[PDB]
């Protein structure tokens, strides 16, 4: 009882989102975007039943994609050790309404995926066809990310001293960096906020959002049409569904029983970044 | 019977036009689909022979297309509305479950025979889902109630013959995902002669992403979206010949034209499918001379 007066001073706070981000893998260098996808997709979206029968999913779907090294299994054990329920597999009926991770991918579940480039690399000249998933099974994730090896002089010294850094203090200190929550408190605060409520859209943020949307595939149709050549990664119905998911798990977040825009706009703009960059 | 009689003699040649046009309001487009899933709703004649041969009278169609084009939606309308509807998803039943099989009863030493999918959907229509993922030998089974519409069973001490008269839709996704525009039909569908001529209509659906039909998709799908039912509080957690007007269903244009309502629409199906036609001798020549242009036209198909 004493620790729902906690969770709600938390979740009252004007900055929880930048701490929950922060407390996503803080060893792990860059990537506050990941950090913050990672935090939506666990605290996730809402279902909601319809009198015909049908359901709709109110999980979240991501895909990784780059070069090795980019520490990407890192991230699937951090999400499978916070996340209350979580299994990790090398490539679903025992998790229910938890976090399923899976590596190498060359029941109300999330799934989070990485992957390999075809030819091991990336080639950034070439465009698309460096990924062998058909467009059908593509379609199905909410998010897709593409990272790549970003060679710069100054950034491998800044790596290499972070990583040497994380190696010499761990012995000596295990604090947190600035206000950062501990994992056992951030497990129970997310477990409260899933169990607690589920917020729903507004009228002003639908409209903006279906504007949006009809921008947005108008422009891939122009894309597709002067490229002449088709896209591997589509844009539907699906994908507004993935960002009112978004906006919705960024409005349970905060615990509000009804979004705002400014969920909205953060869920259009992750979109945007990780989709339209990767398509 | 007297509205249906008056909507006879008043609409003559619009009745085809009419519930073709009124059959899914839901659905967006695919007139001629419609009209194929009006045909089958009204069905052909089956005639036997002094000789006591078969002629089937059912119809086959095969609809092939990209993601997204409203296929299954029309398949759970079809279900919704025909009153002996079967769906079979393609490894959902294998040939075990689609043709019927015998059992050896414990209780008495005696083999009893259990129906099937196909056998219990008689004079009705099975709805088969993901069609390409169907094996070829469940294929091969279905062949003989798609050319003949029976089953022959025989295992040691028994053997019968199960009347399989019954129509078929069948959906199914190209090899490569999406259809290919460049590349043959042939190498897209991916299948058998035998298969494709045992259907009679093969139906290729194609997601054109023109600026008017895209806006008008998008129009369609708001205001079907934004449509709430009548006499509900808004926010709440959860018969005439025409149906009335609606400003979000129907639409401020569509006010010219009505459409007919499920139940009028259910029995005059029904009572048509009562109907039993007669061929004239004037239509039979034209159908001759245009199966004979048809077949010639190998050397008239241009590209």
């Amino acid at each position: 009882p004493q620790e729902e007066e906690e969770f709600r001073r938390l979740a009252a706070l004007p900055n929880v989102y930048e701490v929950i981000s922060k407390s996503i893998a803080p060893s792990i260098f860059g990537g506050t975007d990941m950090k913050k996808a990672i935090a939506c997709l666990l605290f996730g979206g809402s279902r909601k039943r319809l009198p015909d029968g049908l359901t709709r999913r109110g999980d979240i779907n991501l895909l990784m994609l780059g070069d090795p090294g980019t520490a990407k299994s890192q991230l699937l054990k951090f999400v499978e050790k916070c996340s209350p329920i979580g299994v990790y597999t090398s490539g679903m009926v025992l998790a229910d309404g938890g976090v399923v991770c899976i590596d190498e991918f060359d029941s109300r579940c999330s799934v989070l995926a990485a992957a390999n480039s075809v030819f091991g690399r990336w080639d950034e000249t070439k465009g698309e066809d460096n990924i062998d998933f058909m467009p059908t099974i593509l379609s199905r994730f909410d998010m897709i990310f593409i990272v790549k090896d970003e060679h710069n002089e100054e950034r491998d010294v800044m790596l290499a001293k972070h990583v040497i850094t994380l190696h010499v203090s761990a012995l000596t200190q295990t604090q947190a960096v600035e206000g950062e929550i501990d994992l056992a408190k951030l497990k129970k605060f997310i477990a409260y906020c899933r169990v607690k409520c589920g917020p729903r859209l507004s009228a002003e943020a639908a409209e903006k959002l279906k504007n949006r949307y009809i921008i947005m595939r108008s422009g891939a149709r122009q894309h597709e049409r002067d490229s002449d050549r088709r896209s591997s990664i589509p844009i539907t119905v699906r994908q507004l569904e993935a960002i009112v998911r978004i906006a919705e798990a960024l409005s349970k977040m905060k615990l509000q029983p009804f979004a705002t825009e400014a969920d909205v706009e953060e869920a259009l703009r992750l979109f945007q970044v990780s989709t339209l960059d990767a398509a | 019977i007297a509205k249906i009689k008056k909507f006879s003699k008043t609409r003559s040649k619009d009745i085809f036009d009419q519930l073709a046009k009124s059959l899914a309001p839901s659905i967006h487009g695919h007139d001629y689909v419609k009209k194929a899933i009006l045909c089958l709703l009204l069905g052909g004649v089956e005639r036997d022979l002094e000789n006591g041969s078969h002629i089937r009278g059912d119809i086959n169609i095969l609809l092939i297309g990209d993601p997204s084009v409203a296929k299954s939606q029309l398949l759970r309308y079809v279900l919704c509305t025909a009153p002996r509807a079967i769906p079979t998803t393609g490894r959902g039943s294998s040939g075990v479950g689609l043709t019927a099989a015998v059992t050896t009863d414990q209780e008495t030493g005696e083999r009893r025979l259990e129906a099937g999918a196909m056998v219990l959907a008689d004079r009705g229509v099975v709805c088969i889902d993901e069609f390409d993922k169907m094996s070829d030998m469940d294929r091969t089974a279905i062949h003989e109630v798609m050319e003949q519409g029976r089953v022959t069973i025989a295992k040691a001490g028994i053997h019968a013959r199960l009347n399989a008269r019954c129509s078929v839709l069948a959906a199914a996704n190209p090899v490569y995902g999406r259809y290919d525009q460049y590349k043959t039909p042939m190498e897209n569908i991916g299948l058998q002669d035998s298969l494709l001529s045992r259907f009679d209509l093969l139906f290729i659906m194609l997601d054109q992403m023109d600026p008017e039909q895209d806006r008008e998709i998008s129009d369609h799908v708001l205001r079907m979206h934004r449509y709430r039912a009548p006499g509900e509080q808004d926010g709440d957690a959860m018969t005439q010949i025409y149906e009335k007007h609606d400003n979000l269903l129907h639409g401020t244009k569509k006010k010219k034209e009505k459409m007919v309502s499920a139940a009028f629409m259910k029995k005059y199906i029904h009572v048509a499918k009562i109907i039993k036609p007669v061929l004239t001798q004037e239509s039979a020549t034209y159908i001759a001379e245009e199966y004979s242009r048809l077949r010639s036209q190998d050397s008239m198909s241009s590209d």
